[PDB]
This record gives structure tokens, C-alpha cells and sequence, in this order.
């Protein structure tokens, strides 16, 4: 199986690279994780929270990470670009709470203790493209408000606040909600707007959960009550539309079973979002995406990388 | 995973 005899009996195309982020991209970097390393990192299912983390498979330039003391139910893979993961330490030096192993007491952990008792090796820092130490998105301060579409709910903008920054990225919560509904941004995404959007929009803004009189929610009187600044409207940026075009051809990770990269097939377009089909697979899998998530790649990628590539299924 | 329902509590 190859791409080019595929491309050729399917007269079709790929995806330029050119069309890709760079992280999407880049495929001539080594992956330097270990099994067994031990690290810090978001978990997918409650964004706002860092975790003790073990490499426990490496696949080409992926890693299967094990949250310490949790099943291994919970396991979920990353790239070795992911700037979701931090080196042993960052939450201390960072401002960042790091829950504790199953079992452990929040001031019962220390690294040093823990990779004692362990024999642990904590990944080295080199290999963390986030340590805290990039640019900060200008113009976004923890604390901050703005509104925000609630991607669970996205027929709803929100009242919003900036919670977390970390590097060129932030963390957008909706007010007196659970933190399930948080996401992390840069300033150009297309989810976020500047205090006051929906009402030059014609929209209507979603108040904090159980805000008294909802109808007449005021965001200068909020501001006032909360001691909070808006984030300033100069530090939102355009994002420009994606260029893929339907029946593109790619690379993108299977949902299904998140070990898995399969040829793929752009099946519909947005301004920020591609629709993912898995070419030789029922449209029942098909799936929406933006253009910019860690798990979609130019053609080649695993190859390059040394990850398995799943050809289309056959007859 | 329910989404944002209108209630009366």
C-alpha cells in the first residue's frame, strides 16, 4: 500500500501540507519519551486539572499516557508536541494545582519522595514544547471576562472568564458552571469575543448559571460586583478561514479507537471546521473537527513519523 | 452530558 498508487486509482489529492499548522506538520523531530517517564499534564476530560502522568506507550512520534493510580481505562494518547503536558515541577513553579496520585493527600506529595519511593525517571524537560516560558497572549490576564460560545451548547455565547494562561494559550470558564465546559484558545479563535459581542450582534447573552433577573444581566455592573476587567478589545485576532477543500485527502486519528491513524477524506467544509470521512468506512463514522486539532495530518505523516498507517478498507 | 435544559429548580 502507498499513498501515490492510491491517490492514483482514486484520482484524487491530498491535503498540501501547506494548508496544515506547522505542529500538524513537522515530522523530522525525534520523539525522546521513554516508558516509564513520569510528567504533568491536563486531563481531557476535566481541562482545568493537571495529573502525575506515565508514559505508558510510545508509538512514532504519539505516547499513551497513564494517569497514576487510575485505571487504565482512562489512558489517552498525545503527541510528543503536545503542549497539553509539562516536566515534573512546572505546577509548583507555575501557579498550577497538580492533583495527587490516587490515594495521596494534596501536601503529602512531593516529586522528590514520589520518584524515591517510585525509582522513577521524570521526563527531562527538553522534551516539553510548554514550560511557561513563551509569550503570554497578549492582552489576556487570568481573570478576565469576555464572551464565549459554549461548544457543548453552541447555540449559546456565554459569560465567560480567562481562569488559566500558559504559554501562547489561556483557559476560557463559564461562570458559575463546572469546569467541564472549559477549553483552552489563543487569541484568534473563532469561539471568542470581546464584552459586549452579542449585544452589537443582536444576540442573546447567556448569564452565569442562576444569575438573579437573567434578562437584564449588565456586564458593568457584573464587572463591578466580580472586581474584573474585560479582556480589551485590541487583543482579539482574526483567524482566517482554512483552505481544505472536499475530497482532500489525509491523515486522521480514529475516535473510535484513538491508537489508530487512518486514510482519510474531507467530506464537508466550514470556515474553522473540516468534516472527517475514513475512506473504505461506513459516513455513519464521519465527523467534525477543527481545522487546527493535534489529531489530523498531512499525508506521509506516519510514515515519516514511524506510525502505523491504516489503509482504506477493502473489499 | 445533558445539555442546557430550561428547568424550574
Amino acid at each position: 500500500w502507498s499513498w501515490e498508487s492510491y491517490l492514483e486509482e482514486q484520482k484524487a489529492i491530498t491535503a498540501p501540507v501547506s494548508l496544515f499548522q506547522d505542529s500538524q506538520a513537522v515530522t523530522h523531530n525525534k520523539n525522546g519519551f521513554k516508558l516509564g517517564m513520569k510528567l504533568e499534564g491536563i486531563d481531557p476530560q476535566h481541562p482545568s486539572m493537571y495529573f502525575i502522568l506515565t508514559v505508558a506507550e510510545v508509538c512514532g512520534y504519539r505516547l499513551r499516557l497513564h494517569f497514576d493510580g487510575y485505571s487504565e481505562c482512562h489512558d489517552f494518547w498525545v503527541n510528543a508536541n503536545s503542549p497539553d503536558i509539562h516536566p515534573a515541577g512546572w505546577f509548583e513553579k507555575t501557579g498550577h494545582k497538580l492533583q495527587p496520585p490516587k490515594g495521596y493527600k494534596e501536601e503529602e506529595f512531593s516529586w522528590s519522595q514520589y520518584l524515591r519511593s517510585t525509582r522513577a525517571q521524570a521526563a527531562p524537560k527538553h522534551l516539553f514544547v510548554s514550560q511557561s516560558h513563551s509569550p503570554p497572549p497578549l492582552g489576556f490576564q487570568v481573570g478576565m471576562k469576555l464572551e464565549a460560545v459554549d461548544r457543548m451548547n453552541p447555540s449559546l455565547v456565554c459569560v465567560a472568564s480567562v481562569t488559566d494562561v500558559v504559554d501562547s494559550r489561556f483557559l476560557v470558564h463559564f461562570d458559575n458552571w463546572d469546569d467541564t465546559y472549559d477549553y483552552w484558545c489563543d487569541p484568534s479563535s473563532p469561539y471568542i469575543h470581546p464584552v459586549g459581542w452579542c449585544q452589537k450582534q443582536g444576540k442573546p447573552l447567556t448569564p452565569p448559571q442562576d444569575y438573579p433577573d437573567p434578562d437584564n444581566f449588565c456586564w458593568e455592573k457584573y464587572l463591578e460586583e466580580t472586581g474584573a476587567s474585560a479582556v480589551p478589545t485590541w487583543a482579539f485576532k482574526v483567524r482566517p478561514p482554512h483552505s481544505f477543500l472536499v475530497n482532500m485527502k489525509l491523515e486522521a486519528v480514529d475516535r473510535r479507537n484513538p491508537a489508530l491513524i487512518r486514510v482519510a477524506s474531507v467530506e464537508d467544509v466550514e470556515d474553522h471546521r473540516i468534516k472527517i470521512h475514513f475512506d473504505g468506512w461506513s459516513h455513519g463514522y464521519d465527523f467534525w473537527i477543527d481545522a487546527d486539532h493535534p489529531d489530523i495530518h498531512p499525508a506521509g505523516w506516519c510514515s515519516k513519523t514511524g506510525h502505523p498507517l491504516q489503509p482504506p478498507l477493502g473489499p | 452530558r445533558h445539555r442546557k435544559v430550561l428547568r424550574d429548580n
